[PDB]
């Protein structure tokens, strides 16, 4: 495998013509701008260097990769010196040697002698090459130095006491060789100006402009902390717990980017997580939650034994696995004999692997003989695999994450991708500082805007709601003008069909001059954003929830794979349409069953031809009717004609819409089974309850957003003693199925087995290659990084006509504001595995983001308590003024629960795939001192569950 | 006090209106391809039964939805 | 008030190439100092990060982190000027104003600036704005007459 990943070259690689050279008397081949050490170190001859990386651009400062060049005057760097032909370096004389020495003298002369009980020992780069060069004498009697607190005559001042604000890791510049990696890296890789170098010279000391980090615009991630070389920035847990030994790979349990670890073990503790260097995901790179976020599951709240109730208010029970499952498929049976097999129902769980997944569904299917499964994807990004269908042919994504270093310009329409996607994001901004070009659509200032060295910037500040509008009038513009491309539509797509979408949107309705007035947005800068996006070369779009969750999101998302297609934007590195998929394993998830219309293929439930395939491998009479969706579980509940629910890895109450009514739905359940890791909300209303497993347990793979399908790894071992498959299998046979799985390796053999896309997935692949993009038949064996590349799936795009419909949930004079729900970087959805770590420095209560002028003439003020006074129910919040959204509209966060958010949510929801419209809901912020009516209700109901007995 | 079916159904004919040649088609296709059995039987009988709030999309289109055993 | 200064500032600034160092220069010479208060808008005019502007700041010598005395006397410690005798000079003046060099105080500010272009006047000066040269034991007398 490539070298890239277990040895840290010294620069970044670099592309062009081969360059043959003879580094040390061995002959090399590499790329023009390929420098010296990066060539040597491919060669196998190491060389010394302390201040270069392959994150980042090489900067002669260490001075100590000084190579004799023949042709050169003097000792040039080699992480500065790029290679050209027929060019003979000489690596170690004696001269390089006595120089190295002079250096790391000097360093040292500026250096503690605190290896030995310092952190980073074993790991430092820099005690290695003061051992590798070979330093054995410091004749520099040093009187001013950093690291000595007590001076002659008193106290240093020079010395700069720790800073250990941070929850995660600790700055001890008393330790600092300014060699600015962390600087570099902040800055280039990650992308937020964070950290700079104060001061001239001996008295340059690194220092965000802060009194302490957390104050500053340091979030998290760690990329400070992973180039440094000298113990200055470090993880705590490698102070407390020692320097770990061993590595193993595995994926984040968030996000949906698949930012891939190593994680670095000391025995069976745990001590951190560091990028790998490999994904085209994350190359080296991460954010906080994956990083250090990992202390969720050696949390004393974790539950590690099952427990029943037989009745909800009653106390629990801590019990054995046996007589729980018995209890438990005995109810089950019961419920299935009297109300029948529609009587039940799963919940899958995106942040489960894709084998549990696929056991689960066949559990729901080939088990309890129904189709009434679904999974979280029916409110992120359903609407999505309903466009893409009509239109393309797949319900997926389009490119890669490294397609967007090919763009010209992006477009980005429903998203954050600061706080989403973090990883996403840095490689954004590293285009846009390199010159791309970027729209933002939203209502609500991202943080993607203020990037810093931004090139141009559009911001469409619309009405949330009119999505489709906009879309349409950018249709309009472009095809008023005449800047399509006729080519491509007559060559990929169908004319028959341009023709008439081009006589609809060619109607002077749907143009900017007239939108501007129930949109918000302007006209000018839509026609100039339109003209821009056109007459790019290589345009990518990249969109969210903010077209989804909506009365239109199937409407929003055809839309906009129709301008991508009439702007010819597909089928190529640098263009496409790019939804950004959230949880792990949302598209694992759905690929595998999960929806109760499909199988696993996204193959529909009423194909016989499938059917019979599934009757005859998993032995069993299958159902042609498409089962039922979580509202439509709920309603069912509450009407009845349905009294089970096995909830794997999901919170129902906290994360789903209109509180009341799920709670009331929830609660009119004979039987709701619970697989969780912790007591969440949903186990109020609970019957049962089983362990599951983190994915630092698990074994298995992730199948993230650019379908690349990442392995999982186990390290630490079941505190529970089973994984969930393991669980699901023992609830299956304990009903009566009869499966019997040993590893999920069988597993994924019978997928390949079954449905197309993963014949060729085994794990030694994925162990090899590194990983896989799921269409992978013997046809495309390596994989296929870009869909559509030639022709398109149904084999000739599809051209729709899209309209504007006025929403529902439209305001008036008890509800004037209105309402959004979105994200945070430090937190995830609800928390669950994220309140119960450090991460509640940041963001400890959730808060809302009102407008002043809004909020002048209610009395609002920073710091006070508010109701949201909604027709669907009623909760009291802490307040925040911002100019950051627009006057008449209110932007709230759902990550705590002390907080009722979803409660205020209304029951409205798209067409198609019925997904909430969680972006829109009619408001009253009014001041108030006395919490609710409802919050109080439900912690009583929660205490009076959460009892153990 | 509007049935949720019934909303939903006007939601996929508002939709689905706006298309060119068969309108009705694909809403009975869709209906049929997503929707449940009660569900299905739920608003065959609302269309038997003519209830109002209701429309004549769907009135079309019921005819050609897939039966329910 | 300082808001609607540094907003002029900024706005006399606007579309410039590189216009962080003038800036910096017109913000000093209206105060005495660059303010911590005043490094996030410009950032936010510029498009950088407050990190960038205070890195700047340190860097270059002069823009003020505090404010100086109502007098100010940079003094030449040179190869040229040293050779014209300015340890003697230097030494007459810091006894006069009892201030060694580098040391401030809110009535005058001794500092060096390491030339002035008075090579040949060799002991050279720069007293509130005003250079001198010829510094002889002498001139110091009206040096500090001038300036209590
Ligand atoms: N640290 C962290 N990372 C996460 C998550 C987390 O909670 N924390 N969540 C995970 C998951 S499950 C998710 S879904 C993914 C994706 O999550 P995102 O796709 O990032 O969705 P949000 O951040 O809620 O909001 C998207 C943006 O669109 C805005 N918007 C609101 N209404 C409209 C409208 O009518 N039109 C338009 N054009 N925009 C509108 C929203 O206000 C917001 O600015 O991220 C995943 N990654
Ligand atoms: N107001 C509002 N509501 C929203 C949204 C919004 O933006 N605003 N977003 C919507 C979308 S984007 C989505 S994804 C949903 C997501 O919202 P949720 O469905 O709440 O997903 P998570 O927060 O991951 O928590 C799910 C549960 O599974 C548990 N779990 C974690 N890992 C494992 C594991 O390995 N094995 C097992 N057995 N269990 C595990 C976690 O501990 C947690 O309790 O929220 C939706 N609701
Ligand atoms: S940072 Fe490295 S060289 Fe310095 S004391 Fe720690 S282990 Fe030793
Ligand atoms: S942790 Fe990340 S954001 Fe914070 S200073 Fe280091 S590189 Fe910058
Ligand atoms: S903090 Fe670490 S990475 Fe940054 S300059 Fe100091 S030693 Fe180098
Ligand atoms: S960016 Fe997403 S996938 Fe990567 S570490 Fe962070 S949460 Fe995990
Ligand atoms: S070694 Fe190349 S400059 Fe630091
Ligand atoms: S040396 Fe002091 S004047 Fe130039
Ligand atoms: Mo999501
Ligand atoms: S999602």
């Amino acid at each position: 495998p490539p070298l890239d990943w277990t040895q840290d070259m010294g620069t970044p690689k670099r592309e062009g013509a081969p360059v043959h050279l003879t580094i040390d008397g061995v002959e090399v081949t590499v790329p023009a701008g390929t420098s010296v050490l990066r060539a040597a170190a491919e060669a196998g001859i190491s060389i010394p260097k302390l201040c270069a990386t392959d994150n980042v651009e090489p900067v002669g400062s260490c001075r100590l990769c000084m190579v004799e060049i023949e042709g050169m005057r003097g000792t040039p760097t080699s992480c500065t010196t790029p290679v050209a032909p027929g060019m003979r370096v000489h690596t170690q004389t004696p001269q390089l040697q006595k120089l190295r020495r002079g250096v790391m003298e000097l360093y040292i002369s500026d250096h503690p002698l605190d290896c030995l009980t310092c952190a980073a020992n074993g790991d430092c780069e820099l005690q290695d090459m003061a051992g590798a060069v070979g330093l054995r004498e410091v004749r520099y009697q040093a009187k001013d130095t950093h690291f000595a607190r007590r001076d002659a005559t008193g106290p240093n001042p020079r010395y700069i006491p720790k800073d250990n604000s941070n929850p995660y890791f600790s700055y001890d510049p008393a330790k600092c060789i300014v060699c600015m990696r962390c600087v570099r890296a902040c800055e280039e890789v990650q992308g937020t100006f964070a950290l700079t170098v104060m001061g001239r010279g001996f008295d340059a000391r690194i220092s965000p402009a802060a009194p302490d980090f957390l104050s500053s615009d340091c979030v998290s991630c760690g990329a400070c902390v992973q180039a440094c070389p000298t113990a200055t920035l470090v993880e705590k847990s490698v102070e407390r717990i020692g320097t770990p030994e061993r590595k193993v790979v595995t994926t984040c349990a968030y996000c949906g980017v698949g930012c891939s670890f190593e994680a670095h073990m000391l025995g069976d503790q745990l001590v951190r997580m560091v990028p790998w260097k490999g994904g085209a995901a994350n190359r080296g790179h991460s954010c906080v939650k994956g990083r250090f976020a990992y202390g969720y599951a050696t949390h004393q709240d974790r539950i590690l034994k099952p427990m029943i109730r037989d009745k909800i208010t009653d106390p629990w029970r801590e019990v054995n696995w046996t007589e729980a499952l018995d209890f438990t498929a005995t109810r089950l049976r019961a419920l299935r004999d009297s109300h029948g097999a529609d009587a039940l129902g799963v919940i899958t769980s995106s942040r489960c692997t894709n084998e549990e997944t696929y056991l689960v569904q066949k559990l729901a299917r080939a088990v309890f003989g129904t189709n009434n499964t679904d999974t979280c994807a029916r409110v992120c990004h359903s609407p999505t695999g309903y466009g893409l269908k009509q239109t393309f042919g797949t319900s997926a994504g389009t490119q890669d994450f490294d397609s967007v270093e090919e763009t010209d310009l992006a477009l980005v329409i429903g998203a954050n991708p600061t706080d989403g996607h973090p990883v996403f994001a840095s490689r954004l901004r590293k285009r846009l500082r390199a010159g791309a070009k970027l729209i933002v659509v939203d209502p609500r200032r991202i943080d993607l805007l203020n990037t810093p060295h931004r090139g141009e910037a559009w911001h469409l500040q619309l009405k949330p709601g009119t999505n489709v509008a906009v879309m349409t009038a950018m249709a309009h513009v472009i095809v008023t003008e005449q800047i399509f491309d006729k080519r491509f539509i007559g060559d990929r797509c169908d004319w028959d069909e341009w023709a008439d979408y081009a006589e609809f949107v060619a109607n002077p309705e749907y143009a900017p001059e007239a939108v501007e007035s129930l949109t918000g947005v302007p006209a000018g800068l839509l026609r100039q954003a339109a003209r821009a996006y056109a007459a790019a070369p290589n345009a990518a779009i990249y969109y969210g929830l903010g077209v989804t969750e909506h009365s239109q999101g199937s409407t929003t998302v055809i839309a906009i794979a129709n301008l991508a297609m009439m702007t010819g934007n597909i089928g190529r590195p640098g263009v496409g349409v790019n939804p950004l998929r959230g949880q792990n394993n949302v598209q694992g998830s759905c690929d595998m069953g999960s929806f109760p219309h499909e199988f696993p293929g996204y193959r529909h439930v009423s194909d016989d031809a499938t059917r019979g395939l599934f009757e005859r491998t998993w032995g069993v009479t299958l159902s042609s009717e498409p089962g039922l969706r979580i509202p439509n579980m709920l309603d069912a509940a509450v009407e009845g004609r349905f009294k089970a629910l096995y909830v794997q890895g999901e919170d129902i109450l906290q994360s789903d819409p209109d509180t009341r009514h799920v709670s009331a739905g929830l609660a009119a359940m004979d039987l709701v089974i619970v697989h969780d890791l912790f007591l969440n909300e949903t186990a109020n209303y609970a019957h049962v309850f089983l362990p599951g497993s983190t994915f630092l347990e698990k074994d298995g793979t992730f199948t993230n957003a650019e379908r690349r399908i990442n392995r999982v790894r186990r390290v630490m071992a079941p505190k529970a003693g089973f994984a969930d498959w393991e669980v699901t299998q023992m609830l299956a046979n304990a009903l009566g199925a009869g499966w019997h799985y040993t590893h999920p390796s069988e597993i994924m053999a019978e997928i390949a087995a079954t449905t197309p896309g993963f014949a060729a997935v085994t794990y030694e692949m994925l162990d090899a290659r590194g990983s896989v993009q799921w269409p992978c038949n013997e046809k495309a064996p390596e994989g296929s990084p870009i869909m559509h590349v030639e022709g398109f799936v149904r084999g000739k795009g599809r051209f729709i006509r899209t309209a504007y419909l006025p929403t529902d949930e439209k305001t008036g004079p008890r509800f004037p504001l209105l309402l959004t729900t979105g994200r945070i970087l430090s937190q995830y959805n609800v928390g669950a595995q994220t309140r119960r770590t450090e991460n509640t420095v940041w963001h400890g209560e959730d808060r809302l983001e009102i407008h002043p002028t809004d909020a002048e003439t209610r009395g609002i003020r920073d710091g006070d308590w508010v109701r949201l006074a909604s027709r669907a129910g009623e909760t009291t919040l802490r307040a925040t003024v911002t100019d950051r959204v627009s006057p008449g509209v209110v932007y709230t966060t759902f990550h705590h629960p002390d907080t009722q958010a979803n409660v205020v949510t209304t029951d409205t929801s798209d067409w198609a795939t019925n997904c909430p419209e969680y972006k829109v809901t009619a408001v009253q912020v009014a001041a108030s001192n006395g919490p609710s009516d409802w919050q109080q209700d439900y912690a009583a109901q929660a205490a009076a569950a959460r009892r153990i007995e | 006090s509007d049935d949720k079916i019934i909303r939903m159904a006007n939601q996929i004919a508002a939709f689905f209106a706006v298309q060119p040649g068969d309108r009705a088609g694909p809403v009975a296709a869709h209906i049929s391809e997503n929707w449940s059995a009660p569900m299905r039987a739920a608003l065959l009988a609302h269309v038997a039964a003519q209830s109002p709030g209701l429309d004549p999309l769907v009135i079309a289109a019921a005819p050609q939805i897939r039966p329910v055993p | 008030t300082d808001t609607a200064r540094l907003r002029a500032i900024l706005a006399a600034h606007r579309g410039r190439e590189g216009a962080l160092l003038p800036i910096l220069h017109d913000v000093q010479a209206a105060f005495g100092f660059i303010p911590e208060d005043a490094y996030a808008p410009i950032a936010a005019d510029l498009g950088l990060t407050r990190a960038e502007v205070a890195g700047v700041v340190g860097f270059y010598h002069d823009f003020r982190k505090a404010p100086a005395g109502r007098h100010v006397i940079k003094l030449c410690r040179a190869e040229a000027c040293q050779a014209m005798g300015m340890d003697a000079v230097q030494a007459r003046l810091e006894s006069a104003l009892g201030l060694r060099l580098g040391d401030s105080s809110e009535a005058v500010t001794l500092e060096a600036v390491y030339c002035l272009g008075l090579c040949a006047c060799a002991p050279a000066a720069m007293v509130d704005d005003r250079l001198v040269g010829r510094l002889d034991a002498a001139a110091v007398a009206g040096i500090v007459a001038e300036l209590g």
